[PDB]
């Protein structure tokens, strides 16, 4: 209702780096909110791409951000008569960012490891890594639960068990409150999908630079299975947290699957240890639900709702055709143990091509009336097809069937304006939480500011 | 709390096998690599080989081939090291051990399990009294032999340890399939033997303690 | 295989002093080592990992540096507790390798050893055997050499020697030596001899005896 | 008595018809002291109206082409009729409806593109052993029913890039099967082999020189194939009057839209064609896999048939893939593709067994409802489509427009298409709510109220603007 789209503030990043493809508010130490910006092909030492992360503090003009660096250089360890190998090529460092506390993490989902030992090999294959940074006091660590020393044979003699060769960690990254990191690992387990978590300071004080391959004894990771409905399911490919079983001293993940059971899709509420509270199936196959996810009470009465996007939907029209529009569904969280049950709301695109619900965003409470609120991105959406993001408004029954309030993309055709979206976070401190949305394909970010309510 | 905890001494003859286990404390056994580490006195430290609990697989030196099988019982959440076909060599002290953070590295360690390979049959230990000869110092010195015992260890002290100070009881060493040790004890001319000194020796294993009191020479 | 050349095998030592251990291997390691503790009648602690990594709980009075084939591990400000023996592993390649290990003792004032002889008891020689005991008790530094005669020529055979750890609270070290025979042979003799050799006298510690006599 | 017509109380010769279809407006000069000009055509006749002052234009549809279906559809040249009529008139006045009738023939002996696409996966290769000789026999069998068979070649496997494609050691690029005790092929996203031809003994020699390759996962990149094979027009050589059949052969899951990213590919597909001259798709390591949405925009747009020929283990995914593609059709193929002639055949009959009527560009204010006559040779009504059909049938749909009002543009036309079919029905709609004798009026007519107004159709109007 209530974001201004006059008066707008962009951050922008190097021609070609697709600087805005994840983003995500940092607050500091003393509580001052930046903005971390990825942008996954953004040149590194070698004129290779190898992505990059930007730092933005807050300027009502907005303009370019200062690098957050990290080591961009490939890494090789000669030990227990192997050869480790990391390889930074084309990994897309800044492909997922989330901030937790006074810390960065940043992820390069393809990232690519190998293992040698004399005429054989791991495989060289990306397995992901993610970076991580408290700025203010220059520490840094990775995690990248995904490397493995195991050579080809053993998994092909194996039967290709617990292959983590493919995983691409922080593909999807969440942190809990407690500070648990959660990356999303679509390509776990031949394709299956898999989980990595770990809590952050164990992160820091198992890393040390060099080691390549270490235990972060604190970690753990989800499943494999036999049942080819899991299959090629992308399990994580998206990733949130929440509250859906009651107990507020357990942390519930919701893990979207857009490929599970034969491209019909699925997400899953999970509890800490990955065993399986709910599964929402797609509607329609080949639609992508669980591309996206979120969590956020929309209705008032304390209890986390989940929304999730299916933005390849194909709505139903006249004469027997079907119009690829995108497509968001609403479950509202029941009192007590009891089923989610039949999505609350269905929210539908309305411009061809337009991927309705690629990005949800929770808002927070954007006009100030007790209910929370979300974004819904349509990246190629608006009568142009330049992109499109749709705020609809919570209330006692669920969320409004119709936007208050709609985003038309101020950058060119390409660009696409809302691919990334975060709000809830008053970054201008007026009292009101705003909106930021990725661009990537122009290179930049624009800022949201909610005022006061005309 | 990390804690490898081993099994007690081990105590077998030769020819006869071993295994020796190392169960986890405090964490999972299928966390890391474990290994396996021989000491002795002399020849110091040599790594017999390594298992990863998680899927069994295991890594030896080629000195060890035959000779050590290195398994693991995730279920137990316990490692083992069997030796096969024991000499006199396998004498040893053998470790389990486990990296912190480095895959590679050996940083924690159980507390050792201690493997003796004779063929010596339990037996008592001979206490024979050591009085000096020849002679009017001021400072003297007395001792107590123990002889050809199986196996260690003995306890050994003077008139029930209440002589304790100016005591040194030297380490046992093997002499052909059995245990002899020495110790010694220092006081004042006046003392002894006015004051009566006993050497007491226990030793467990065969059920005994006998009672050596220290007399001179033809008084 | 990596040979793990440990230097020195012992340094007698003062607290407060900084020491440096070092460790040649045969080839490049990359940092690939780690330095171990073994307190007296102890199990192992690690101290260090990848070459210059304090495991979890160590003080940083300990550090490790070197490359290539040549490591070092420094111990600033020595403490009581760090009297201990020290190896070094490498495990840049299976089979993992260890240094032959260094002890750090006590270092104190020369002191010459207290010897004394002791002929065989009743009891041995009606049982057939015959044990000649010698102490050479609190002598520092550890360096001593024990020569048994008979009617004043060297014997060899059948001896048996045993060295303490470093006493506590005096630092000094200890030894015993027997010589072993039977009856019926060291009744073909008279005298018995115990020689202590030590870098506090030019000439050695004689300590004598003849059967029978006094 | 009274009737609609007159009880309205009518203003003009324009409100007159407006009223209903069988109203008539007398422009008479002498017409009685007060008579209603707004009647039924037989009450303004007995009440002395001149026969040239009656206005009253009726509903007609008029045939302006209607050549006859033909016997044969090859038939070169290619001037083979399917709708009869081709074109008609429509003429309607305010709130009636006309009928009129459209004959649809599924001709005999129609030219046919067979595109054969096939997963070269390594899981094929006994399948590229079973169809050497399948050009050959395809001829054979499709000579029955047709004299002008073209058929050509494309294979697939998958993105060429890191995760799907092996990338180490360096020996694996150049040979996806090195580490088996055999060599096939560096991986490929899609390649065009043979574009269509009647010469059959080329897809027999172009097959027999073609290997599989290698790649990890087992969605494959058939759907990308799909797309360029749709419209790279040109370079697959589809003929203007002829079926296309695209035959898609595969014994395993497919890669969609939004799969990419798993390779980092996150641009959308273009739809647009990207095989040059060495005939390999150059955007398959730089666009997504399309969309089910884009892929039926394309097919329908160059009239392609999509075959899906899958294996057991498969058909159930496919089918359902085929619900959300509408003329789709699924066939069973066997594990070394030995069955592959009569599914295409079998295909082929399905694909000719329906006609289903689509009308484009219909004005807002028309409706049409129809009723049809298929196979049987009874009506069903209601009903814009016949199935079950053989090659030679014809069929034929009874059609009634109602206009709503009469809309500002007098003259519109719009399309009656069955769909796939080259010829068409366009009816020419003109909407006669007019007068002639407004075309004769008379303004600031010394008739009307001395010159304030207008004189037409025997009544004075009040001029612009009263
Ligand atoms: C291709 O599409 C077909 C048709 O949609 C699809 O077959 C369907 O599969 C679904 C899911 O496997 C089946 O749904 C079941 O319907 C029966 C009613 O007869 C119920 O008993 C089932 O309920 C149980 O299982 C549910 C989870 O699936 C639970 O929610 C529930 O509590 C029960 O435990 C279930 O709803 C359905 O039977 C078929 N439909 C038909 C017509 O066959 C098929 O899977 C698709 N195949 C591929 C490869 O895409
Ligand atoms: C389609 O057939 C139906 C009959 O099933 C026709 O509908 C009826 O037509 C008769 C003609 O005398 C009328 O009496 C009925 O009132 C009609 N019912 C309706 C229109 O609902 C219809 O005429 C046929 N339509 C076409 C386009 O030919
Ligand atoms: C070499 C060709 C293989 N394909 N392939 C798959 O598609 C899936 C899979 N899984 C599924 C999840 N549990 C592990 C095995 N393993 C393999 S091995
Ligand atoms: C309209 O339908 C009638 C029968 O209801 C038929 O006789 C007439 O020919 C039809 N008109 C046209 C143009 O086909
Ligand atoms: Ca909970
Ligand atoms: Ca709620
Ligand atoms: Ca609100
Ligand atoms: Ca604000
Ligand atoms: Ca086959
Ligand atoms: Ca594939
Ligand atoms: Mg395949």
């Amino acid at each position: 209702l209530n974001l201004d789209p006059v008066q707008l503030t962009f951050y922008a990043g190097p021609n070609g780096s697709q600087f805005g493809f994840s983003l995500d508010f940092h607050k500091d130490s003393h509580g001052r909110v930046a903005i971390v910006v990825g942008a996954p092909r953004t040149l590194g030492p070698s004129q290779e791409e190898t992505g990059g992360v930007f730092l933005c503090p807050w300027r009502a003009e907005g303009g370019q951000c200062p690098s957050l660096l990290f080591d961009l250089r490939d890494e090789t360890r000669n030990v227990g008569s192997q050869t480790l190998q990391t390889f930074k090529a084309r990994q897309g460092l800044g492909a997922s960012v989330v901030s937790w506390s006074d810390v960065i993490v940043a992820c390069a989902p393809w990232q690519h490891w190998n293992v040698l030992e004399k005429t054989e090999e791991a495989e060289k294959t990306p397995v992901g890594s993610c970076f991580l940074a408290q700025p203010e006091s220059g520490r840094r660590a990775e995690y990248s639960p995904c490397r493995g020393n195991t050579l080809s044979r053993i998994y092909v003699e194996n039967d290709f068990s617990w292959d983590k060769r493919y995983c691409e960690a922080g593909f999807s990254s969440v942190v809990t409150q407690a500070g648990e990191l959660v990356l999303g690992a679509p390509g776990g387990y031949y394709f299956l999908g898999l989980l990595a978590q770990a809590p952050v300071a164990d992160i820091f004080s198992s890393y040390r630079p060099g080691i390549l391959l270490w235990h972060v004894s604190s970690q753990s990771l989800s499943f494999d299975s036999s049942n080819p409905e899991y299959f090629d399911g992308y399990w994580g490919y998206s990733v949130a947290v929440g509250e859906f079983d009651g107990d507020l001293n357990t942390t519930e993940y919701v893990v979207g699957a857009p490929t599970w059971s034969w491209t019909l899709g699925a997400v899953e509420i999970l509890d800490s240890y990955y065993q399986r509270l709910h599964r929402l199936r797609g509607e329609q196959m080949a639609s992508y639900f669980g591309h996206s996810v979120a969590v956020t009470d929309v209705n008032g009465d304390g209890r986390h709702d989940l929304l999730v996007g299916a933005p390849l939907y194909m709505e139903s029209r006249a004469d027997r055709k079907l119009a690829e529009v995108g497509r968001v569904y609403l479950f509202l969280q029941p009192r007590g143990p009891h089923a989610l049950g039949a999505p609350s709301l269905l929210l539908t695109g309305t411009q061809l091509y337009g991927r309705f619900g690629s990005a949800i965003a929770p808002l927070g409470d954007l006009d100030r009336d007790g209910y929370n609120d979300i974004a819904v991105a349509a990246p190629y959406g608006g009568p142009s097809g330049r992109g499109q993001v749709l705020v609809f408004l919570g209330q006692s029954e669920g969320l409004r069937s119709r936007p208050s309030q709609v985003l038309d993309s101020p950058f060119p055709t390409g660009s696409a304006f809302g691919f990334s979206l975060r709000g809830a976070v008053d970054i201008d401190d007026n009292g009101y939480p705003d909106l930021i949305v990725g661009a990537y394909g122009a290179n930049q970010v624009a800022v949201y500011r909610a005022q006061p309510v005309v | 709390e990390v804690q490898l905890q081993q099994s007690g001494a081990e105590l077998v003859k030769p020819g006869a096998s071993v295994k020796l286990s190392c169960t986890a404390s405090g964490f999972n056994i299928k966390d890391t690599y474990v290994h396996w580490v021989k000491q002795r006195p002399e020849q110091g430290l040599e790594w017999i080989g390594r298992i990863d609990p998680a899927n069994g697989y295991t890594k030896y030196d080629p000195k060890f081939q035959g000779k050590a099988t290195i398994t693991a019982d995730t279920s137990s959440n316990t490692a083992y090291l069997q030796l096969s076909s024991l000499t006199s060599e396998d004498t040893a002290v053998y470790y389990c051990v486990r990296p912190l953070y480095d895959y590679y590295a050996m940083d924690y360690w159980g507390q050792g399990t201690s493997v003796t390979v004779s063929s010596a049959k339990t037996t008592a230990p001979s206490v024979y009294p050591l009085a000096p000869v020849c002679t009017t110092g001021s400072s003297v010195t007395l001792g107590c032999l123990v002889k050809g015992y199986f196996p260690e260890p003995v306890t050994l002290t003077w008139n029930s340890g209440s002589l304790s100070s100016g005591v040194h009881t030297f380490p046992a060493v093997l002499q052909s399939d059995l245990y002899t040790l020495s110790s010694s004890v220092t006081v004042t001319s006046s003392t002894w033997p006015s004051q009566s000194i006993t050497c007491n020796v226990a030793h467990p294993a065969s059920s005994t303690k006998v009672d050596k009191k220290i007399e001179p020479r033809g008084p | 295989d990596i040979l793990m050349t440990q230097s020195p095998s012992s340094m007698s030592v003062s607290l407060g002093d900084t020491v440096s251990i070092t460790c040649h291997a045969s080839q490049g390691i990359s940092s690939n080592i780690g330095w171990l503790q073994q307190k007296p009648g102890k199990s192992f602690m690690g101290l260090i990992y990848y070459g210059t990594n304090l495991v979890d709980g160590v003080p940083s009075r300990f550090s490790g540096s070197g490359s290539g084939a040549d490591y070092s591990l420094t111990i600033s400000s020595l403490d009581s507790e760090d009297f201990a023996d020290y190896y070094c592993v490498q495990y840049a390649q299976l089979p993992y390798t260890f240094g032959g290990g260094t002890k750090l003792e006590i270092k104190r004032a020369d002191a010459a050893p207290t010897v004394s002889i002791f002929p065989p008891s009743s009891e041995q020689l009606t049982s057939g055997g015959a044990s000649v005991v010698c102490f050479l008790n609190n002598f520092y530094p550890k360096d001593i050499n024990v020569k048994w005669k008979i009617d004043g020529s060297e014997r060899q055979n059948g001896v048996l020697n045993s060295w303490t750890d470093q006493d506590s609270k005096d630092s000094t070290y200890s030894m015993s030596s027997t010589l072993t025979l039977t009856k019926d042979e060291y009744e073909r003799h008279n005298s018995y001899t115990c020689e202590a050799t030590h870098k506090t006298s030019t000439s050695p510690i004689v300590k004598s005896f003849n059967r029978n006599e006094c | 008595g009274p009737n609609i017509c007159t009880t309205r109380g009518v203003s003009s010769c324009q409100q007159c018809l407006a009223v209903s279809p069988m109203c008539a407006w007398c422009s008479d000069e002498a017409l009685p002291l007060g008579s209603p000009r707004c009647d039924l055509k037989e009450n303004l006749l007995k009440d002395n109206c001149a026969p040239e002052s009656i206005e009253f234009p009726v509903s007609e549809a008029r045939v302006l082409e209607d050549r006859p279906l033909s016997d044969k559809g090859s038939g070169d040249s290619s001037q083979v009729t399917q709708v009869s009529p081709q074109r008609i008139a429509l003429r309607l006045r305010p709130d009636d409806s006309k009928n009129f009738s459209i004959q649809v023939r599924q001709v005999e002996d129609y030219p046919v593109d067979i595109y054969y696409l096939m997963d070269l996966s390594y899981s094929m290769k006994d399948d590229l052993w079973s169809i050497q000789n399948l050009g050959t026999k395809l001829a054979t069998q499709m000579r029955k029913l047709t004299s002008n068979l073209r058929i050509g070649f494309g294979a697939f496997v998958d993105k060429p890039v890191s995760p799907y494609m092996y990338i180490s050691p360096p020996e694996a690029l150049e040979n996806p099967c090195y580490d088996m005790k055999t060599t096939c092929l560096p991986m490929f996203g899609y390649k065009h082999v043979l574009t269509l031809t009647d010469q059959v003994t080329r897809f027999n020699e172009e097959v027999k020189k073609q290997s599989v390759s290698r790649n990890r996962d087992a969605p494959e990149g058939g759907f990308d194939a799909i797309m360029q094979a749709t419209v790279c027009d040109e370079k697959i050589g589809w003929r203007n009057d002829a079926s296309h059949l695209l035959v898609f052969t595969t014994d395993a899951k497919t890669h969609i839209a939004l799969d990419g990213r798993l390779a980092g590919i996150v641009q959308p597909n273009d739809g647009q064609c990207h095989v040059g001259s060495d005939n390999h798709y150059s955007a398959s390591t730089t666009m997504d896999y399309p969309s089910l949405g884009l892929m039926t925009e394309k097919l329908s747009q160059k009239n392609i048939n999509l075959i899906f020929a899958v294996t057991e283990n498969v058909v159930n995914l496919y089918q359902n893939y085929s619900e959300l593609i509408p003329g789709t059709t699924v066939g069973v193929l066997s594990m070394d593709s030995s069955n592959v002639l009569q599914l295409i055949v079998d295909a082929y009959g399905k694909i000719r067994s329906k006609v289903e009527l689509e009308v484009r560009d219909l004005p807002e204010e028309l409706s049409l409802s129809f009723n049809a006559t298929c196979l049987n040779n009874e009506v069903i009504p209601g009903l814009k489509s016949c199935m079950g059909l053989k090659i030679g049938d014809t069929v034929s749909f009874s059609i009634e427009a109602k206009v709503r009002g009469c809309p500002q543009e007098k003259e519109k036309s719009f399309t009656i298409k069955p769909v796939g079919f080259k010829d068409s029905l366009i009816v020419q709609v003109t909407f006669d709510c007019d007068c002639a004798c407004q075309a004769q009026a008379e303004p600031n007519s010394h008739r009307c109220n001395n010159g304030n107004g207008t004189f037409e159709c025997g009544v004075c109007r009040c001029g612009p603007g009263w």
